[PDB]
DNA sequence: CTTGGCTGACGTCAGCCAAG
DNA sequence: CTTGGCTGACGTCAGCCAAG
């Protein structure tokens, strides 16, 4: 019973660390994308002010 | 819901929100020229 | 040295995990901020769209 | 590995730095937005 | 009211790499 | 050439909680 419980959790721990790794990489990727969109919207809004001023 | 427990649910939420913004962001940027032409119409 | 090495390593492991936890919360926080910033810039750009036809 | 450090402390400090920059510029474009809406009155 | 499935946190081993 | 400081990845223990 012990050997079974250990093997199941040991195998279920690897998939847990994998999902966390992917989740962190997801946040980093989403930060980079939102950063670029932020820079573009700022640059254009600043240009849209110049367009009418 | 807003703060899931499973990592799979967290990833799904982040990709959902990212898709919505990108869809909305690519709409604002889509027709900027239409607004840029309005100025030439006003000047 | 092993009894000292293990103690130093397991103590430098807690702080390592603590910094990662702080780093992830940092990414999540930065994501939320970039979310509100971008959404604000989008609406403001749409405001100048309606205002200037 | 310059923009992508190894130490988490360096990573956190980097994200803090960028966040400060992004917020600083954002608090500028949205600040004097009122002066732009006043220029609109001249047209109509 | 239990359970099984995930996750948080732990300690240990192994490897990278600037600092010696 | 070492070493010490950090981190990746492993397995184990304990606890939370929607699913029963």
């Amino acid at each position: 019973k012990r050997e079974v419980r250990l093997m199941k959790n040991r195998e279920a721990a690897r998939e847990c660390r994998r999902k966390k790794k992917e989740y962190v990489k997801c946040l980093e990727n989403r930060v980079a994308v939102l950063e670029n969109q932020n820079k573009t919207l700022i640059e254009e809004l600043k240009a849209l002010k110049d367009l009418y001023c | 819901a807003s703060n899931p427990r499973k990592f799979s649910e967290k990833i799904a939420l982040q990709k959902q929100r990212q898709a919505e913004e990108t869809a909305a962001f690519e709409e604002v940027m889509m027709d900027i020229g239409s607004t840029r032409l309005q100025a030439q119409k006003l000047r």
